[PDB]
């Protein structure tokens, strides 16, 4: 990571503590990994915080300089998700070939499967994607949150 | 090999992790173990002894006892590794005996609802169990029907899900004899869909914050209970009257509007209640919870004051009276009805009690009574905004109008109160039908349908209302078997699968018809709607005609010489009831004083204004009552054919009201007259799953990527491949027309296959999205700093 954007990841980093000791929760890594432009799964961001216990993970907390360790183990991954496959499963709960799924179904899913989310999560998601018959067109959606 | 479970979690849980004992895995040798008679366990363990033809020698493997019977009255048992089973369709043996027996230890065990192929059962506890809270809802929530033990907060989800799925509007209807808990049950339902899936502002047992519709939605029945339900010698807190919510949802899957349809309600009590039993708890509520400043102002003199409580003042088990005022007061303000305009719905319920404190005594002289008192309609002139001598004279000599005649005459002390009773009797029910308009009006693509009839009830005195209650409940249980055998395999049929017919000799449109039908051999119903319109007629002059018609009618029969009161008999399907056909052609015509009628129509008080404001159809000499029910309650016997039903079976433990106790032959007939047993067989018998050709090479063809063929194909035979690809049991599937039928649980899984065959993707997918539901919210609250 350029000294360049180093330095800036500090910008980000700082730009999150309530208080100021200067100090993430253990909680907090995930969003400032995500703010920084990362997708990191649930897992991958568990793994390099030693898999900690909901109640430490309120309780422990983080310096950039410990922290920035992570940020790049985290940024060299092997994989990635990408349209070809992400909408290939979706497609999936296509009722009937339309090409759109149901704002319903695809709310399910989304909190039923995997790394559920939660129902206010989804709703922030897919909100304002359902036509007037609360249709939601994948292809577009997985570009959404993607391209975005 | 499982967790562990809270002494709670034991309630809807079975206890399982234990050691394999071969005590009984040994036992077994005594194959000759069966089940038996029993006039007191209904059936019984014990093992063969000897087998001697059409008999068998068998030892009691309770009493030591050692007695034979009939090689017909054995019932195979079930092996042990079927103890306390979730879904009796699963039990390698059905039995009137085993499915007894399940149902009893779950019971005692601390879980009364149990799954019966589609529909479930549910004994009711009579005790306060603990699996109603926030936390047991969210755990239900999304959760399938087998990631979870059979619970109602679980036939809410599947049906509110089914909705949403294949579109297509349904109806959760609870059966089950009087008392059996119908209403409980949908209470539950409403719960669970209240918080499961209203919409929220954002954002421990009922602790929650709901939507701001979803906190009405939840105080109406609380309302309707009070002015409507009432204690009897079957329910403290009887359902005094059918009802059918309907619940709105958009495309969304959000609630939005609630209807309630309220039918036949018993409003006769108002008057008169039986021996132990009560009038609308309202009544007792507000003779109690009134205000010692609006006690008077309604001139509500204390209990035993007011003659419309028979059996005085009666109190309730559990429940108190006193604050069930406010509990109801509270509801009401929730709901909506201005802080008068419920003072007012207040007056008009004493008014409706202090007309029946007006006397009539005869007169010798004359021969028709007077108000020897004023003091009495005195007041009740006063709070229904109208006038005594008015009133009075109505009320005792009716300037009446017949025909091309202003025949003014006067009636009989009797006359003169079967007019003031049947017109506070009359001038409740114009409030019930208003609160319940008052209600649905704040209250209010898809609806979900919940049903709470009254429960066959058969007391002393089984007068005209007990007749259409047990009607009714004849009515909708034939439903079950329409849609449960009849309609079933109908489709077997025209799609044209490899199937042969199965009477399960389920029918009661007979005794229907004995009181249905019209024309042609005509119904109870219909004599006396007819004999109810002829002068030399009474109900007497009635049963003889409807002995005449009926007469041989294998669902009649005629009472125990008894005509004196003359009353008949009829088969229901709960068994049979001797009616006592008094009084019933004056009901089945409903008349009152129109002269106070009107006098009213115009009073001053514009509640009671508005509350009469429409009196056209007064009688002062158009419908029948009979058709008039019967005409509406094809209504509602219409949409429900046209929703998709979720029955829920209530079945009563014991008539003593006590829980933990559970007799086992009263539990034995209702599970024979519902129809459970058969109601099962199809389950494993047919096919109740199908799924047509193209959703079918829809959602599992992520199975098979390979089966079929790139290029196109039928949609039957392209889906047939893949469904050699999967080498699914030529036993589990039908191949039919347009869709395929299969059989329990074999959708279950290929669902289940799929659902992990695109869990990671899904995981994969589920990050991206909290990546950018990320990125995005923070770069947010940038904008406030950056303000
Ligand atoms: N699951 C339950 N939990 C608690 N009480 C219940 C339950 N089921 C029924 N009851 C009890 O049974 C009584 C009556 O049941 P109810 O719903 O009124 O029957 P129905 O509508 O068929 O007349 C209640 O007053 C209550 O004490
Ligand atoms: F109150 Al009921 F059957 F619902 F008697
Ligand atoms: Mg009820």
């Amino acid at each position: 990571f350029s000294e360049e954007q180093t330095a800036e990841f500090k910008e980000a980093f700082q730009l999150f503590d309530r208080t100021g000791d200067g100090k993430i929760l253990y909680s907090q890594c995930g969003d400032v990994m995500r703010a920084l432009g990362q997708n990191p799964t649930n897992a991958e961001v568990m793994k390099v915080l030693g898999n900690p216990k909901s109640d430490e993970m309120n309780l422990k907390t983080l310096k950039f300089e410990q922290f920035l360790p992570m940020m790049q183990t985290i940024a060299k991954n092997k994989d990635q998700g990408c349209f070809e496959d992400y909408v290939e499963g979706l497609r999936v709960f296509d009722k009937e070939g339309n090409g759109t799924v149901m704002g319903a179904e695809i709310r399910h899913v989304l909190v039923t499967l995997g790394e559920k989310m939660t129902e206010e999560e989804v709703e922030q998601l897919v909100a304002g994607h359902e036509d007037s018959n609360g249709c939601i067109n994948y292809e577009e959606l997985v570009r959404m949150v993607l391209s975005g | 090999a499982q967790k562990p479970l809270s002494d709670d979690e034991k309630f809807l849980f079975v206890d399982k992790n234990f050691v394999n004992n071969p005590l009984a895995q040994a036992d077994w040798s005594a194959k000759k173990l069966v089940w038996v008679p029993s006039e007191k366990h209904g059936f019984e363990a014990a093992s063969i002894k000897e087998e001697k033809g059409d008999e068998v020698t068998v030892e009691l493997q309770e009493n030591g006892k050692k007695v034979t019977l009939s090689k017909d009255d054995i019932q195979k048992m079930n092996p042990p590794k079927f103890s306390k089973v979730e879904d009796m369709a699963e039990l390698t043996c059905l039995n009137e005996a085993s499915v007894l027996h399940n149902l009893r230890e779950r019971y005692f065990s601390g879980l009364i609802y149990t799954y019966s192929g589609l529909f479930c059962v549910v004994i009711n506890p009579y005790k306060q169990l603990p699996i109603y809270s926030e936390k047991i809802i969210d755990m239900y929530k999304g959760k399938k029907r087998h990631e979870m033990p059979p619970h109602i907060y679980a036939i809410a989800d599947t049906a509110y899900r089914s909705m949403l799925q294949d579109r297509e509007d349904q109806s959760i209807l609870c059966t089950g004899e009087s008392g059996a808990g119908k209403t409980e049950n949908t209470k539950k339902v409403i719960q669970y869909l209240a918080v499961v899936a209203s919409s929220h502002k954002g954002k421990q047992g009922p602790s929650f914050s709901y939507g701001e519709l979803e906190k009405q939605l939840l105080q109406a029945n609380p309302i309707l209970e009070a002015f409507g339900n009432a204690k009897t010698v079957k329910n403290d807190n009887s359902s005094r009257f059918g009802k059918f919510i309907r619940i709105n949802f958009d495309v969304t899957g959000y609630i939005v509007g609630a209807n309630i349809e309220t039918y036949l309600l018993e409003k006769s009590r108002a008057i008169r209640q039986a021996k132990d039993e009560r009038t609308f708890h309202i009544f007792y509520y507000l003779i109690a919870g009134a205000s010692e400043q609006m006690r008077n102002d309604l001139l509500l003199e204390g209990f035993n004051n007011y003659t419309f409580l028979s059996n005085g003042h009666v109190p309730i088990p559990a429940q108190q009276d006193d604050e069930m005022f406010q509990e109801t007061l509270e509801a009401m303000t929730i709901m909506g009805f201005t802080e008068e305009e419920q003072t007012s719905i207040l007056r008009v319920v004493s008014s409706v009690l202090q007309l029946g404190n007006i006397v009539f005594k005869k007169e010798r002289n004359t021969d028709q009574a007077s108000m020897p008192d004023n003091t009495a309609a005195q007041k009740v002139c006063h709070l229904m905004g109208i006038n005594v001598t008015d009133f009075t004279r109505s009320i005792l000599t009716p300037r009446i109008k017949v025909g091309r005649d202003v025949v003014q005459k006067a009636q009989t002390k009797e006359q003169a109160d079967f007019a003031i009773e049947a017109l506070a009797k009359a001038k409740f029910e114009r409030l019930f039908r208003w609160i319940l308009t008052r209600v649905n009006k704040a209250l209010d693509a898809s609806f979900l349908g919940i049903l709470d009839i009254a429960g066959f009830e058969i007391f002393e005195i089984n007068s005209f209302e007990q007749l259409c209650i047990n009607y009714t409940n004849e009515k909708l249980q034939q439903l079950f078997n329409h849609t449960m055998f009849i309609l079933e395999q109908e489709e077997y049929q025209r799609e044209g699968i490899e199937w042969n017919f199965i009477d399960f000799g389920l029918d009661l449109q007979p005794c229907i018809e004995l009181i249905e039908r019209p024309t042609n051999p005509p119904g109870v119903l219909a004599l006396l709607d007819e004999e109810c319109w002829f002068p030399k007629a009474t109900d007497t002059s009635f049963v003889e005609k409807l002995i005449q018609e009926q007469g041989n009618h294998a669902k009649f029969q005629k009472s125990k010489q008894l005509k004196d009161k003359t009353e008949f008999c009829i088969l229901h399907y709960a068994g049979k009831v001797t009616y006592n056909a008094s009084a019933w052609l004056t009901k089945n015509m409903d008349p009152l004083n129109d002269n106070v009628t009107s006098l009213l129509n115009q009073s001053s008080d514009k509640f009671v204004a508005d509350l009469w404001k429409d009196v056209d159809r007064i009688v002062g000499l158009f419908r029948t009552v009979g058709q008039l029910y019967k005409e509406q309650l094809t209504k509602l016997m219409t949409t429900l054919r046209n929703t998709n039903p979720n029955f829920v079976r209530c079945i009563i433990p014991n008539h003593e009201k006590r829980a933990g106790k559970l007799d086992a032959h009263l539990v034995l007939e209702q599970l024979r007259c519902n129809g459970v047993l058969e109601g099962i067989r199809i389950c494993r018998q047919g096919f109740p799953n199908r799924i047509v050709f193209q959703e079918f090479r829809q959602r599992y063809e992520i199975l098979a990527a390979n089966a079929i063929p790139k290029g196109f194909m039928d949609g039957k035979q392209a889906c047939i491949l893949m469904i050699k690809a999967l080498e699914l049991d030529p036993n589990l599937y039908r191949i039919g027309q347009s869709k395929i039928f299969f059989r329990t649980g074999v959708l279950a899984h290929l669902e289940e296959e799929r659902d992990l065959k695109i869990t990671d993707v899904i995981i994969a997918f589920q990050a991206q999205c909290r990546g950018y539901l990320a990125r995005k919210a923070f770069a947010k609250r940038q904008q406030q700093l950056g303000s």
